[PDB]
């Protein structure tokens, strides 16, 4: 139900940055998933990696359109958010 | 109370407890004992004497 | 009070310890001195109510 | 108004309430067998105690 | 009586403050510390500005 | 602006963004539950 | 129309009336350190133009006696009219010194026997200077020392919550305080014909072993640039001497860091002048005042200048609204509470160094006379002042 | 809530209570204890803020928790100033909703 | 109330700020509060009465 989008989005950024090798400062919450040393077979890696932090199961539509750490985050949070329900 | 409030310049509490003495002595000074120049002299048609604490 | 004052001779503070041990009561840790506000609301009140009888 | 003769009972003391440091050293102590986390600043806990 | 009192301590405000000063260092006086206290400062042998502003 | 300078109490109170109108509704079953 | 009096000051009354202000200003603002405008201005409904008497701190000044700031700004000044400019290791032997004499201390109670002795000065130091200049005599470095006081007045901590610092108990007392700004009128005087640089390199020397901070220098520096420039000027130019213009000169030349260009900018564009206040009681409750105290809410948090910009541009509001007028802005100065010693003996140093020595109220010189620093206490002051008129080694 | 009455509490599923409290009834919430602290902070010399909160227990109402101390008024000072500060701060949450 | 309403209004943008944060977050603490308003330029008030 109610989700707190900032703590959803630091440890995401956290995770990026710690699976692909930048500082955290340097991952905005805007930048895209290619710009920041990623191509195609490890935006999937990321993905997984974020399941296992959260220990939920991303929705595969919603999982071929993010492009911005701020989606991945948004999806994140709409995950957790229907969790009961 | 007053010097409470003549020394800082505002209001407090401190004179809550003040008046509330003073208006029963106030009253007992008005009705009771007749002091006042409530009438032309200060003699009243109504007052309230006390009880014994023995109730 | 005077036998832990050093002294054997009673003076008047002693007596007034004892009076004000049975009176009023124990004693209690002293007013806080952190901010100006206490200390000087209550004496106020206490100079306030002496020098207006003195007066 | 009999047990407090001289020499039965001639001494009262008096025990306050705590104070922030007070109720700051009471709050670590009965937490040392509880699960808590380190970074506890139990100062501040106890000042708005 | 509220004009009378607030009339009297609004004439020894040096007196008055002479007393908290005591008071607050030793947080105990006797009458007549006090009375020799309130003596050392007599109230103003006549009203400047400030005077009449506080009156 | 200084929008606090016409405020009335009289004729309204009003902030100055308009009128945040949201609402919907069901029933007044599927409301009481 | 603004302050006449004499004519053209000189170079010598100029300095001894400086440190005249500070004196005065300093012992005026003692018993008012530490509250707000409100309650100064309820508890002194005549105005706060004379000497207070009667003092219930908790450790108490006395009639006619300063504080721990005017120390340290008189013993900068005779130091460096000692070794003849800001020399470090000098001026720090002479703080320790005036920090040392007629003090005592207090021992300890703790279980297995530690023990933190308290040394209680006689006079009233800040906690963080009085921790630091204390650190100089545990043996320590002085140089370090600034790095383990960043970290040691840390007890900040956390502060989990808890929103406002509105007890001066919670606002930041440490390398980027007011310490450093409010001794730098005296050194910013004896370099009023050395250039910029030179000024800001003695201004940092004399600041490296407790306010390392940027923010900190920035403040002493603007402080001290203000001396030195109302110490240039002379008080007859109606065109030199105007606020603008210094405020101006600040902000071009000086004024380097953001937030004190954002402070000295409002402060500018925001500024009025009082006119003469005679009756202050009227004052103290009119549309001027409230204007005037609501631009210092504006530039403090409140009504707390604690950071050095803050207290800088406090300095310049009460000091640039009674342009012409030097005892009425150390009073207005003085009614603002807070940090009320240092901002208006500040505020005095400045009106000193620029007006001189003619605007000292007799009464203020008879009450230096009558308390506890006596004739002896006031003429060392006038003394320091004068064998500060020329020194220039080095 | 006691033998009956009620209608506080938002989260029981019965008749009084809607299972998850509409949105435009978080809003009126948020804005309201908004308010408040905003007032409590920008007041001079009021108490200090440790923790803001809305919908405790599920209640319709915020709860600000406040810090404050002991030995400024030991327990019997009540200043006017102080006084009209809090009529002003109790205020603040209707006037700002 | 008109004290009130007036410090509101004056401080618009600081108001829905912490709205939207308090909408968004649940909770908060006093200095998240004290960081969020003054991020957005709150004018203080220069008296209680």
């Amino acid at each position: 139900a109610a989700v707190d989008k900032a703590k959803v989005l630091e440890d995401v950024r956290s995770i990026i940055s710690t699976q692909l090798g930048t500082e955290l400062e340097k991952v905005a919450p805007e930048a895209k998933f290619v710009d920041l040393g990623a191509d195609s077979l490890d935006t999937v890696e990321i993905m997984m990696a974020l399941e296992e932090k959260f220990e939920i199961a991303l929705e595969e539509e919603g999982a071929e359109k993010i492009a911005t750490v701020q989606d991945a985050a948004d999806m994140i949070a709409a995950q957790i958010a229907a969790k009961g329900n | 109370g007053f010097a409470v409030r003549t020394a800082l310049g505002e209001e407090t509490n401190f004179t809550a407890a003040d008046i509330k003495r003073a208006t029963r002595m106030a009253k007992k000074y008005v009705f009771y004992y007749g002091f006042s120049e409530a009438g032309g002299a200060g003699i009243t048609t109504w007052a309230n004497q006390p009880y014994s604490g023995d109730f | 009070t005077a036998v832990r004052s050093g002294r054997q001779q009673l003076t008047a503070r002693d007596i007034y310890a004892g009076v004000d041990r049975f009176t009023q009561g124990e004693v209690r840790p002293s007013l806080p001195t952190a901010h100006k506000l206490p200390v000087l609301c209550f004496a106020a009140k206490e100079i306030g109510i002496a020098l207006v009888a003195g007066e | 108004s009999a047990l407090i003769r001289p020499g039965r009972f001639d001494r009262i003391i008096y025990m306050p309430l705590p104070d922030a440091l007070g109720r700051a050293k009471i709050m670590q102590v009965h937490a040392r067998n509880k699960a808590v986390d380190p970074n506890i600043n139990w100062y501040e806990v106890a000042r708005a105690m | 009586c509220s004009e009378d009192v607030l009339g009297i301590l609004a004439e020894r405000q040096e007196a008055m403050w002479a007393g908290i000063k005591a008071l607050s260092d030793r947080k105990e006086l006797l009458g007549s510390e006090l009375r020799d206290i309130f003596d050392a400062h007599p109230a103003a042998t006549s009203r400047d500005r400030d005077a009449r502003a506080e009156l | 602006s200084n929008w606090w300078a016409s405020i009335n109490r009289k004729t309204g109170i009003r902030g100055p963004d308009p009128a945040p109108a949201e609402e919907h509704t069901n029933g007044p079953a599927r409301d009481i539950i | 129309p603004a302050w006449r009096g004499p004519g053209e000051v000189g170079d010598e009354d100029k300095a001894v009336g400086c440190l005249l202000g500070a004196a005065v200003g300093n012992v005026l603002a003692a018993p008012y350190q530490g509250d707000r405008h409100f309650e100064v201005i309820r508890l002194r409904r005549n105005g706060v133009t004379d000497f207070w008497k009667y003092d219930i701190g908790a450790q108490p000044v006395q009639y006619g006696q300063y504080t721990g700031d005017f120390a340290n700004l008189l013993a900068v000044a005779t130091s460096l009219s000692a070794s003849r400019g800001v020399e470090p290791a000098h001026l720090l032997g002479a703080l320790t010194r005036a920090y040392a004499e007629g003090g005592s201390s207090v021992e300890v109670e703790d279980a297995s026997g530690g023990s933190s002795s308290g040394f209680l000065p006689a006079r009233r130091y800040s906690p963080y200077d009085r921790l630091v200049m204390d650190a100089v005599l545990a043996g320590t470095d002085p140089l370090k020392v600034p790095e383990l006081a960043e970290r040691y007045l840390a007890e900040t901590t956390r502060r989990h919550a808890s929103s406002s610092s509105d007890r001066p108990d919670r606002e930041p007392h440490g390398p980027s305080d007011l310490g450093a700004a409010a001794r730098a009128a005296p050194i910013g005087l004896a370099y009023r014909r050395a250039g910029g640089e030179r000024l800001l390199a003695a201004v940092r020397r004399s600041l490296e072993f407790s306010h390392p901070t940027p923010l900190g220098l920035d403040a002493a520096h603007v402080v001290a640039a203000a001396a030195a420039w109302c110490g240039r000027q002379q008080p007859g130019d109606a065109v030199g001497a105007t606020p603008a213009a210094l405020l101006s000169h600040l902000l071009n030349d000086v004024a380097v860091t953001a937030e004190q260009c954002g402070k000295l900018r409002l402060l500018r564009d925001n500024l009025f002048q009082l006119d003469e206040v005679t009756d202050w009681r009227a004052f103290y409750a009119g549309p001027q005042w409230a204007r005037l105290t609501a631009l210092f809410s504006r530039l403090s948090f409140h009504g707390l200048a604690t950071a050095g910009s803050e207290f800088a541009s406090v300095v310049l509001l009460a000091l640039l609204s009674s342009w012409g007028r030097p005892e009425q802005a150390v009073i207005v100065a003085a009614s603002l509470g807070g940090h009320a010693p240092a901002t208006a003996q500040t505020v005095g140093a400045l009106a000193g160094t620029l007006y001189g020595q003619s605007w000292v109220p007799e009464r203020w010189w008879r009450g230096l006379g009558e308390g506890v620093e006596g004739e002896a206490g006031r003429e060392a002051v006038v003394q320091a002042g004068r064998a500060l008129a020329a020194v220039e080694l080095a | 809530t006691a033998g009956d009455g009620g209608g506080l509490v938002g989260g029981e599923g019965v008749e009084g209570s809607p299972d998850p409290i509409p949105p435009q009834l978080r809003r009126a919430v948020s804005v309201y204890e908004a308010g408040k602290a905003l007032l409590a902070y920008i007041t001079p010399d009021y108490e200090e803020i440790a923790r803001v909160s809305v919908c405790p227990l599920n209640v319709l109402t915020g709860f600000t928790l406040f810090v404050e101390d002991e030995d400024k008024n030991v327990n019997a000072i009540l200043t006017r100033s102080e006084l009209e500060g809090r009529m002003v701060v109790h205020l603040a949450g209707r006037c700002a909703e | 109330e008109a004290k009130a309403m007036y410090g509101l209004a004056i401080n618009w943008r600081a108001l829905q700020a912490l709205t939207q944060a308090l909408l968004d977050r649940g909770t908060i603490t006093g200095k998240e509060v004290a960081h969020i308003l003054e991020s957005n330029g709150v004018i203080h008030f220069p008296d209680p009465y």
